[PDB]
């Protein structure tokens, strides 16, 4: 058994860690004060949860995670609510003023004054593990300190941990949801700073999840519970190979062999399907081939692109519930006559297949249905280029003219280091393109 | 008001359709770099189809299919039919065709090459790219080094009399954001002025129909019909005259054919039905007709003109079908569909 | 089409299927 | 990021700032003896931005009063209000600035401006983590323009690392006290482009215009104009008052509004106007029209840089959102395409005694015209150095007249300049 550290970082990262960990809790039956009746071993044990929670001597089961935030308002709510008990008050972390939506404030100003206090916090879940095999890290693109804090914990993780995988969960920009005009900035900032640090990266456009929840779970106006309790049901699916016996993405060594040949192209593209209403009194049950095929329908991605004009080179089948592997050959075999999916030519066409027999669990009073089985396709395609594409437009529009950096050399940034992030999107832009386009 | 945007000063269509767009005063032309369009009458090259569908409250809509390239540049229509099992290498209405570079296919084309010589059969071949005619293998390869297709050349084509003169037919096509494939009723004839000529590819005039090199070298231009264009309506009187048949049943039923195989065939590929922006395309398909009545695809363009007299009616279908459809205001077309049991 | 690699437990199952073949800065850096 | 610091100076300044406080104390449910009587919890959750606790769970503004005399500020004590007001907090000389801004930055007022940063230092050293200042004051008259902006001068010297914020009252003719009013606000205009993060352009123009022509007030007085004043106040402090995702405090407004610093300088707009029921299409149409807007500047002569609307009550947030993008999707030109979603929009449960209202803030190149206006009757004046011998009185040269001119000419140019790019 090998442990793995969570890190919650601002805002974004904060609430969707809380998200992530009351899901975690309904799965392995751990109830909010920390007790899980159904594990024998009291004080101790090398379980497959445990790579996600620790034990006291009194029964108590530890998320081994620390969260992170430049104000306490949004880490006060975890410090009072409803899962208060499962988390000792030194995971807990937070300054007394915020990055103000600016990548430099989080970076050198504020980062500079917290960086040895969160790196002391990490040391001390990381004594308590035996085989430690590394970090998952959650965090915004958007805010300062998601973007500004993680780009320089990333770099210090790489130095103190320097044998750890490190995997993010990233939420990129979106305007329906969106605090700040600089996101983009921020977005190319911590991306060109975090790219050498980061091992695989699961990017969650905020407009995909946004769109997913108004079309497929009648949410006139989404809010940020909505978003993450979807964005929790993908981010367990993905993990479920850690916390729960079986063989495939069993370590986080094994998400970069499966997912990412070249590693600079470390941006799986999450698909999940099916997403249906809790409020809808009357559901047909969807089969194996009706979830598997919604796997290569843009409108169920985590970022709207379209793969049939990329490629592939990876693609991994995450099934929970009742799901045998006839049915998932069956479907794949009907898929490969009717879909685009063209693999890179260095690679083999292929599906790397994981099932969790239990269903997927739901949180009670929230918005998704009960369903017998799910599927979430993790698929490393040039197509989320198109993601890069979309930002870096953005970057330039506002960079020709200058707006807003001042905001980031007053903070002490020098301009030199938008064009130098920049330069490196032009460069991660052009790698997909070679990997991607035929000539 | 719905808001659109240009990115393609040089198409004569997409500029008459956007005279016609503001003349119902319910359309707005923005600055090419804006944003906020429901429409974009797309750039030829690089269209950036991945920052389209990304405008909250905004339905958008482009002039291109994305992926439509496949059947409109000469090397990927070649690769596309043989590869295709419902095109198939056996497909019995585009011309025996090799792509040849300076993968390849050389010695699969030679071999081939060499079962006319054996056989005694016409080995007249078309070298052309995105043009030479030879009967001599050699010839062909060394100008090519000097991308490519080398295709069988027809060398039985219909002859129009008077003038004993070669001539090639464009289709316009509309494919909606449904995938409704629409062809337009007016066609062109695009006509040789000079006799054909058998023992003489040298002579590339009576050969070549394109209405530049007509426009040039030939010393007839303009002799027999108004251009080097022959309309539908003078043509179905020709084949009926002449030939006792009509265009629909000697020609028209293999057109339709053909459009509805090429365009059914990428449908899987580039269709936008569930996608969160929405494609239309405008396509111009090139056939030869044979001495027997028998239709040949010559190629696909992605971005075609029109005949001058046909602007007016096919850019009003363009609004009518395409545009106004998605986005409605306050036929010329036939619609290509078939659901046959088997 | 060829399932290799069959794993099976109390849990679940996990299986590979193929359907062809292929053709950092320092402590003292970040401080400064 | 949590408490702000107001100070009020001159006539102007603690006539607005009184009917702010009286504004808010009423939307927190705080009384004017400084008890909490309110029915919701959302009231009291970021109440300390803006008051201190005191002994018997009393709410006590962080507001400091000053003037160069004492007559509007015994009215302040008197008034509905008053006495919530700490009594420490008022600082008053005797003698008057005259209208004289030089006697208000120079003389006057440099003589009273140490006891009141006295005071700012008292209200600061108990602040968990201050997050700066809000001024309010005109730029007409002596104290508020010519003390207002040697205070923020000063605040800058010693919380240099602090966002400072005012609401400052422009002149105009219409509503006129001296013909030296264009002088005084020229000399105020350089201070406020060196020295705030953040001002609210409230034209004494538009306010005149609006209770004329809109709401049918044959004769204004100063407090119908501040009844525009202080529901405009109430609108844009919404965001940093009660909890909320955008602008929730001093820096982040900041940096979502200003993306060139001495571009800082913003058209507030309200809706509805106010001397029963308004739909959702209807607030977000009147909050963009030119007779809402608290400057007089045609939004139609220049293109918006930046956007904040605020919406109050309760409401389809789906239909604020669909409405915010109908206005943007169909006037599209007047946004620059350069800094992309460059309008953010807040919705707040609780409504100021309407059902629903809507607060603009824009920043605006078009407030060039409320400079060019200004700049005008300075020149009028200047060049034939008429009225100059109240300045040079206390000491003032010409050449600073001279160097306050051209850098409010030099703001005008910027304007112009990201106006045609
Ligand atoms: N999905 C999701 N996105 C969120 C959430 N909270 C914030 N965001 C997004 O994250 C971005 C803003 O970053 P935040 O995480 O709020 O900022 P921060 O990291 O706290 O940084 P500062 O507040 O600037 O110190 C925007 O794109 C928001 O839409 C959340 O709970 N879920
Ligand atoms: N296989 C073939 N057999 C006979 N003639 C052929 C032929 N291929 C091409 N041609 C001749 O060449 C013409 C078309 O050439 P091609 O279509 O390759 O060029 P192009 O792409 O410039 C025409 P467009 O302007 O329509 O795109 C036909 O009109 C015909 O006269
Ligand atoms: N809107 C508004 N304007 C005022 C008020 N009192 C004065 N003014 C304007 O403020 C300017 C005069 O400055 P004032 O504050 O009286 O002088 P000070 O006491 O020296 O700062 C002129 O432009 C007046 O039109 C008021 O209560 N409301
Ligand atoms: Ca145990
Ligand atoms: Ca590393
Ligand atoms: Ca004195
Ligand atoms: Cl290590
Ligand atoms: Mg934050
Ligand atoms: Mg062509
Ligand atoms: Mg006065």
């Amino acid at each position: 058994m090998r442990e793995c550290i969570s890190i919650h970082v601002g805002q974004a990262g904060v609430q969707i860690g809380n998200a992530c960990w009351e899901l975690y809790c309904l799965e392995h039956g751990i109830q909010p004060d920390g007790q899980m009746p159904s594990d024998k071993t009291i004080g101790g044990g090398d379980d497959s949860f445990n790579t996600f929670f620790s034990e006291t001597g009194a029964g108590k089961h530890v998320p081994r995670a620390v969260f992170v935030d430049l104000e306490p308002t949004v880490i006060d709510e975890v410090r009072t609510g409803t899962y208060r008990q499962l988390f000792h008050p030194e995971q807990l972390i937070t300054g007394k003023e915020d990055a103000a939506n600016n990548y430099a404030r989080g970076h050198y100003t504020i980062g500079k004054e917290i960086i040895d206090l969160v790196l002391d916090r990490i040391r001390k879940l990381a004594d308590q593990c035996t085989g430690l095999q590394g970090f998952l890290v959650f965090h915004s693109f958007g805010g300062g300190t998601g973007s500004g804090f993680t780009s320089l914990l990333m770099e210090r993780l790489s130095v103190d941990y320097g044998k750890k995988s490190k995997l993010e969960f990233s939420i990129y920009p979106a305007p329906q949801v969106s605090t700040a005009v600089v996101e983009p900035y921020n977005s190319i900032l911590t991306t060109h700073t975090t790219l050498e640090h980061s091992d695989c990266a699961f990017m969650v456009d905020n407009e995909a999840i946004y769109d997913i929840c108004r079309r497929n779970l009648d949410i006139e106006r989404p809010t940020y519970t909505n978003l993450n309790r979807l964005i929790s049901q993908i981010v367990s699916s993905i993990t479920a190979s850690l916390r729960f016996d079986g063989a495939l993405n069993v370590d986080l060594t094994e998400f970069q062999t499966n997912l990412v040949p070249y590693p600079r192209i470390h941006f799986p593209l999450a698909t999940y399907a099916p997403v249906i209403s809790a409020e809808k009194a009357y559901h047909e049950q969807l089969s194996v081939a009706e979830i598997t095929n919604a796997c290569f329908e843009p409108a169920n991605q985590m970022v709207k692109c379209d793969p049939r004009h990329g490629k592939y080179m990876a693609c991994c089948l995450l099934y929970r519930g009742d799901v045998v592997p006839k049915d998932v050959n069956a479907a794949i075999a009907t898929i490969k006559t009717k879909r685009s999916i063209q693999f890179v030519d260095w690679c083999p066409t292929g599906f790397k297949v994981g099932i969790n027999y239990q269903p997927p669990t739901v949180v009670p009073g929230g918005d998704l249905a009960k369903v017998q089985r799910a599927v979430c396709m993790l698929s490393n395609t040039t197509a989320i280029a198109e993601a890069w594409a979309r930002l870096d437009h953005k970057f330039d529009l506002m960079y020709a003219k200058r707006a807003f950096v001042h905001w980031y050399v007053g903070e002490g940034m020098e301009e030199g280091e938008f064009s130098e992030a920049r330069e490196d999107m032009a460069a991660l832009e052009k790698d997909y393109e070679e990997v991607g386009v035929d000539s | 008001m719905y808001t659109f945007v240009v990115r393609d000063e040089n198409s004569s269509v997409y500029a008459e359709v956007s005279r016609l767009l503001l003349a119902t005063g319910q359309w707005k032309r923005l600055r090419k770099d804006n944003p906020r369009f429901n429409l974009m009458l797309g750039e030829r090259n690089r269209l950036p189809f991945g920052r389209l569908g990304h405008e909250p409250g905004l339905v958008q809509l482009v002039n291109y299919y994305r992926g439509a390239d496949k059947l409109c540049r000469k090397a990927s229509l070649v690769k596309l039919i043989k590869t295709s099992p419902e095109l198939s290498e056996s497909c019995t209405w585009f011309p025996e065709s090799y792509v040849i570079y300076p993968t390849d296919e050389r010695e699969v084309f030679l071999a081939a090459y060499n079962r006319r010589r054996e056989g005694r059969e016409g080995n007249v071949w078309i070298a052309k790219s995105s043009i030479l005619i030879s009967s001599e293998a050699s010839e062909l390869l060394d100008f090519i080094d000097e991308v490519h297709v080398i295709q069988k050349y027809l060398e039985k084509p219909l002859l129009l009399e008077p003038g004993h003169r070669k001539f090639d037919i464009r289709s316009w096509v509309l494919v909606d954001h449904l995938y409704n494939i629409y062809l337009y009723r007016e066609g062109v004839l695009r006509t040789s002025s000079e006799p054909y000529n058998s023992a003489n590819f040298q002579d590339k005039t009576c050969h070549l129909t394109n209405h530049c090199i007509q426009k040039e070298y030939s010393k007839n231009y303009g002799r027999y019909e108004e251009g080097n264009e022959m309309f539908f309506e003078e043509f179905n009187q020709y084949l009926m005259d002449a030939l006792n048949t009509t265009l629909e049943n000697s020609i028209l039923l293999q057109i339709k054919h053909i459009i509805r195989s090429c365009l059914m065939c990428i449908e899987p590929a580039i269709s936008t039905k569930h996608l969160h922006y929405q494609s239309f395309q405008l396509f111009g398909f090139d056939f030869m007709v044979d001495e027997e009545l028998k239709v040949w695809l010559i190629e696909v363009n992605g971005a075609p003109a029109c005949a001058q007299k046909l602007y007016a009616e096919l850019c009003q279908g363009i609004v009518d079908v395409a545009i106004s459809s998605v986005f409605p205001l306050a036929s010329i077309f036939i619609k290509l569909h078939h659901h046959h049991h088997h | 089409m060829e399932v290799i690699e069959l794993n099976k437990c109390t849990s679940g199952q996990s299986f590979e299927v193929i359907l062809k073949p292929p053709s950092d800065p320092s402590l003292e850096e970040i401080q400064k | 990021m949590r408490e702000i610091v107001h100070i009020q100076a001159g006539q102007c300044g603690n006539q607005i700032g009184a009917k702010f406080w009286e504004v808010i104390s009423d939307e927190h449910g705080i009384d004017p003896t400084g008890s909490y009587h309110g029915d919701s919890d959302l009231q009291l959750e970021r109440i300390n931005v803006y008051y201190n606790e005191a002994a018997g769970n009393k709410y006590v503004p962080r507001a400091i009063l000053v003037d160069l005399e004492p007559g509007t500020m015994d009215s302040v004590r008197s008034g509905p209000f008053g006495q919530i007001f700490r009594p420490d907090n008022f600082v008053f000389g005797q003698s008057g600035a005259g209208n004289n801004w030089a006697k208000g930055h120079y003389t006057e007022g440099a003589e009273l401006v140490d006891s009141v940063l006295d005071v700012v230092r008292k209200e600061s050293e108990s602040c968990d983590c201050l997050q700066g200042f809000q001024l309010t004051h005109s730029l007409g008259g002596g104290t508020g323009s010519g003390m207002g902006t040697l205070l923020i001068s000063k605040i800058r010297e010693e919380y240099p690392d602090r966002i400072m914020n005012t609401f400052s009252v422009v002149p105009s003719p219409k509503v006129s006290d001296t013909v030296v009013e264009p002088y005084n606000a020229t000399l105020s205009v350089h201070q406020l482009v060196e020295n705030t993060d953040e001002t609210y352009c409230i034209d004494n123009e538009a306010l005149y215009d609006i209770c004329f022509r809109t709401l049918k007030l044959t004769t204004p007085t100063y407090g119908d104009l501040n009844h525009l004043v202080s529901a405009t106040m109430s609108g844009v402090t919404t965001c940093l008052r009660f909890p909320g995702q955008l602008n929730a405090d001093l820096r982040k407004l900041a940096v979502n509004m200003v993306p060139f610093p001495r571009l800082h300088f913003f058209m507030p707009g309200f809706a509805p106007l106010t001397s029963r029921a308004l739909t959702v299409p209807e607030l977000t149409q009147q909050m963009f029209d030119a007779k809402n807007m608290m400057a007089a500047c045609d939004p139609r002569h220049g293109r918006y840089l930046t956007v904040a609307a605020v919406f109050r009550g309760r409401m389809s947030m789906k239909e604020v959102d669909e409405q915010m993008l109908n206005v943007q999707n169909k006037n599209s030109s007047y946004f620059v395409e350069w800094i992309p979603n460059n309008v953010k929009t807040a919705v707040c449960d609780i409504p100021p005694g309407l059902k629903m209202s809507a607060t603009f803030i824009g920043n605006s190149t078009a407030i060039q015209e409320l400079f060019k206006r200004i700049s005008e009757q300075f020149t009028a004046m200047f060049r034939r150095k008429a009225f100059l011998h109240w300045y040079t009185g206390e000491g003032m040269d010409e050449m600073e007249f001279t160097e306050a001119e051209s850098n409010m000419n030099d703001l005008v140019s910027e304007y112009q300049q990201y106006q045609d790019a």
